[PDB]
C-alpha cells in the first residue's frame, strides 16, 4: 500500500503548484496575456516558465 | 420620550456552540475539503448577550468590531433595524437601517439618531394590532440612500444571523433563518449562511443600536415614559475575529463541517 | 531521431489535438453610457485635502470621446493598457478629481514620498487603474492669483490609501501646546495656492483625474460594445461567459447550484461551469480531445 | 559675516531645540526634531546681527 500511496502524493504536489504567482501578477497565462501590453506581459510570462 | 422606568442589570453571557460559517465566495464547489483564511467566529466563546425580554428594556449604544451573530429566541418580531455610526448626533453621516412592516430605510444621513425608535400604537385594543411611532430620529439631511424594497405585509423561532462587512463598498450580511423551539435558549448545531446584500455606503461606520416595538394598548396604562408592555424575546450578539478555517462539503454541495485549526493541538494536527 | 534508418521497434513522436471551430460571447444584457462628460468637464475641481470621489457601474464605457476632447496629455496606467481598457468588462468604477501645481504630478504614483503623498493623497501600492493629468490655465489661474485652491501642511502621521482629512486645527510642532491660540510654536496645517497666471509652467495649476478600477472577481458592472452571440453546445469552441473566456466543450448539466453560484472548480480550483446569464442553466465546461502519438516501424 | 569652520565634533542641539529665547528658528526641510538624527558634512556657520 505505501508505494501506491507515496506516487500519488508526489503528483499532487506537481498539480497544486500550477496556482502560484511566482513572483509576477496572475496565475492564469490567459489572464497574464491580458490587461498588459506584450514587452511586460512576456516579462511577466517568463517569471511563470521558471 | 426618555422612556424610563427599567432596571439595571449586568450583561448575559453564554457559549458559541459552532453557530456561524458564512460561505465566503459563489464558486459551487462540492465533495471537497477548501482550506481557506477567513475572518470567522471562534468556537467557543463566553460572549455576551443583552438581555432585554422593571421590564427588561436593555438597548445600549453597542460599538462595531466586525459583524454581529445576531438570535432572537422570540415569538413576534420586535427587534427590527439598528443604527450604525460614530456620534450619531446629525454631525456626520451614520448607517441607519429600519424594518418597518413594508420597506427597508438603509438611509446614511446627517441625523440626529434621538431616542428610541418604539412601534407603540399596537391597536389590539381596537382590534387592529398596527403599531407606529418613529423617535429613530429627529431630522434626515444629505442622506445618500433608500431602498423601498419588495412590498410585503407583516415556542421561541427566529434565531437570526448578521456578519456585517465593515469594509464599505459591499456592506454584506450572512444569514439563516431557523424554526427554533425549546427553551434551550442557545441550541448546539451548524448552519450555513449565504452572503446577501452590497452597499456602497463607504461612511465611516462605528456603533449599531436595536430598533424595536413597544406594546400599548388598554393593558398598558400611565404616560409613554411607563405606559407600555415588553413582551417576551431575547438576543444573542457575537463579533468576529480573522481565523482560518477548514470547511468539508457534502456530495449535495452543502458546507456539513469545519474545523478551527485555533483552538487545540489536535485540532491543528487535523488542520494540516 | 535525427537519423535516417531507424531499428525495430515502437517510439514516441509528437501529440495532436483537435483546435475549436468557433467562438461564442454569453453576457447579461445592455446598459447605457457612462458620464464621463460630467466627470471631466466640471466647472471647478476640488481641493487635493478634499478631493472628490464618484462612483461609476451601469453604463457603457468609451475612450474615443477622451480622444475627441481637449489635448489630456500624461495619461498613464498601471496594470492596463489603455487601448484594450475598451476591450475588457470591469466592475468597480471609481473616478477621484481634484487639482495642485503643475509639480507634485510626479507625486502621483503608487509609492511615492512628498506632503502631498503624505499629507494629502496616497495611492495604495498594488494600484491597478490609470492616472489622468493636464495644464489649465485659462480656467484656474486668474490675474489676482487663485486663492480658493488649499491644501494641507502639517499633520503626526501619514495617511493610508484612500483617505482623507478635513479636520481644521492648529498644529502643534513644538512641545507645551498653545492651545488654539495660534501663536507661534504652533502651525495652521492648511495653506492656499497662489495662481497668478505669470508663475511658469513650474507653478500651473493642473487638473488631475484617477480611475481606480477592481480585478474582475464579483460579477461585472461596467463593459465595452461587444455583442453577445448565440449558444452552441457539443463541441469544442471558444467561450466567453461575462469576461470569463476559455475552449473546450460545455454541456448541459446535472448539478444544482444555489442562487448565488456560477461554475465548476474542481480539486485543481479550474472551471467546468456555466450559469447561462440570459436562461440561468448550469453547464459544466471541459476541455476536449488531448493526446499523444505513437509509432510502430519493423 | 563670519562664516566660522565647524568640523570633527558632535553637533548636540540639546540645548538648542529647549530653549525659551528662540524667536525665529526658520529651518527649511530639515524637521528641528531629526537635526540629530541626520548628518551633514564640513560646517559652516555665518555669525553676524
Ligand atoms: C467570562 O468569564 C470570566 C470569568 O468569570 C468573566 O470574568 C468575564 O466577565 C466573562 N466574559 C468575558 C468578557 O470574557
Ligand atoms: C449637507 O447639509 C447641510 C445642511 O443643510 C448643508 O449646509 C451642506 O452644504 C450639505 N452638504 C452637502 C454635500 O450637500
Ligand atoms: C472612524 O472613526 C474613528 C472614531 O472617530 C476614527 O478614529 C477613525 O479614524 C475613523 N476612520 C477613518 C478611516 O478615519
Ligand atoms: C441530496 O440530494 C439527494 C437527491 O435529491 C437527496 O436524496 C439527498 O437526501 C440529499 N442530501 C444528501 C445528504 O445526500
Amino acid at each position: 500500500q505505501d508505494v501506491v500511496n507515496q506516487n500519488a502524493q508526489a503528483l499532487n504536489t506537481l498539480v497544486k503548484q500550477l496556482s502560484s504567482n511566482f513572483g509576477a501578477i496572475s496565475s492564469v497565462l490567459n489572464d497574464i496575456l491580458a490587461r498588459l501590453d506584450k514587452v511586460e506581459a512576456e516579462v511577466q510570462i517568463d517569471r511563470l516558465i521558471t | 420620550v426618555n422612556l424610563t422606568t427599567r432596571t439595571q442589570l449586568p450583561p448575559a453571557y453564554t457559549n458559541s456552540f459552532t453557530r456561524g460559517v458564512y460561505y465566503p465566495d459563489k464558486v459551487f464547489r462540492s465533495s471537497v475539503l477548501h482550506s481557506t483564511q477567513d475572518l470567522f467566529l471562534p468556537f467557543f466563546s463566553n460572549v455576551t448577550w443583552f438581555h432585554a425580554i422593571t421590564k427588561r428594556f436593555d438597548n445600549p449604544v453597542l460599538p462595531f468590531n466586525d459583524g454581529v451573530y445576531f438570535a432572537s429566541t422570540e415569538k413576534s418580531n420586535i427587534i427590527r433595524g439598528w443604527i450604525f455610526g460614530t456620534t450619531l448626533d446629525s454631525k456626520t453621516q451614520s448607517l441607519l437601517i429600519v424594518n418597518n412592516a413594508t420597506n427597508v430605510v438603509i438611509k446614511v444621513c446627517e441625523f440626529q439618531f434621538c431616542n428610541d425608535p418604539f412601534l407603540g400604537v399596537y391597536h389590539k385594543n381596537n382590534k387592529s394590532w398596527m403599531e407606529s411611532e418613529f423617535r429613530v430620529y429627529s431630522s434626515a439631511n444629505n442622506c445618500t440612500f433608500e431602498y423601498v424594497s419588495q412590498p410585503f405585509l407583516m415556542n421561541f423561532k427566529n434565531l437570526r444571523e448578521f456578519v456585517f462587512k465593515n469594509i464599505d463598498g459591499y456592506f454584506k450580511i450572512y444569514s439563516k433563518h431557523t424554526p427554533i423551539n425549546l427553551v434551550r435558549d442557545l441550541p448546539q448545531g451548524f448552519s450555513a449562511l449565504e452572503p446577501l446584500v452590497d452597499l456602497p455606503i463607504g461612511i465611516n461606520i462605528t456603533r449599531f443600536q436595536t430598533l424595536l416595538a413597544l406594546h400599548r394598548s388598554y393593558l398598558t396604562p400611565g404616560d409613554s415614559s411607563s405606559g407600555w408592555t415588553a413582551g417576551a424575546a431575547a438576543y444573542y450578539v457575537g463579533y468576529l475575529q480573522p481565523r482560518t478555517f477548514l470547511l468539508k462539503y457534502n456530495e449535495n454541495g452543502t458546507i456539513t463541517d469545519a474545523v478551527d485549526c485555533a483552538l487545540d493541538p489536535l485540532s491543528e494536527t487535523k488542520c494540516t | 531521431l535525427k537519423s535516417f534508418t531507424v531499428e525495430k521497434g515502437i517510439y514516441q513522436t509528437s501529440n495532436f489535438r483537435v483546435q475549436p471551430t468557433e467562438s461564442i460571447v454569453r453576457f447579461p444584457n445592455i446598459t447605457n453610457l457612462c458620464p464621463f462628460g460630467e466627470v471631466f468637464n466640471a466647472t471647478r475641481f476640488a481641493s487635493v485635502y478634499a478631493w472628490n470621489r464618484k462612483r461609476i457601474s451601469n453604463c457603457v464605457a468609451d475612450y474615443s470621446v477622451l480622444y475627441n476632447s481637449a489635448s489630456f496629455s500624461t495619461f498613464k496606467c498601471y496594470g492596463v493598457s489603455p487601448t484594450k481598457l475598451n476591450d475588457l468588462c470591469f466592475t468597480n468604477v471609481y473616478a477621484d478629481s481634484f487639482v495642485i501645481r503643475g509639480d507634485e504630478v510626479r507625486q502621483i504614483a503608487p509609492g511615492q514620498t512628498g506632503n502631498i503623498a503624505d499629507y494629502n493623497y496616497k495611492l495604495p501600492d498594488d494600484f491597478t487603474g490609470c492616472v489622468i493629468a493636464w495644464n489649465s490655465n485659462n480656467l484656474d489661474s486668474k490675474v489676482g492669483g487663485n486663492y480658493n485652491y488649499l491644501y494641507r501642511l502639517f499633520r503626526k502621521s501619514n495617511l493610508k490609501p484612500f483617505e482623507r482629512d478635513i479636520s481644521t486645527e492648529i498644529y502643534q510642532a513644538g512641545s507645551t501646546p498653545c492651545n488654539g491660540v495660534k501663536g507661534f510654536n504652533c502651525y495652521f496645517p492648511l495653506q492656499s495656492y497662489g495662481f497668478q497666471p505669470t508663475y511658469g509652467v513650474g507653478y500651473q495649476p493642473y487638473r488631475v483625474v484617477v480611475l481606480s478600477f477592481e480585478l474582475l472577481h464579483a460579477p461585472a458592472t461596467v463593459c465595452g460594445p461587444k455583442k453577445s452571440t448565440n449558444l452552441v453546445k457539443n463541441k469544442c469552441v471558444n467561450f466567453n461567459f461575462n469576461g470569463l473566456t476559455g475552449t473546450g466543450v460545455l454541456t448541459e448539466s446535472n448539478k444544482k447550484f444555489l442562487p448565488f453560484q456560477q461554475f465548476g472548480r474542481d480539486i485543481d480550483d479550474t472551471t467546468d461551469a456555466v450559469r447561462d446569464p440570459q436562461t440561468l442553466e448550469i453547464l459544466d465546461i471541459t476541455p476536449c480531445s488531448f493526446g499523444g502519438v505513437s509509432v510502430i516501424t519493423p
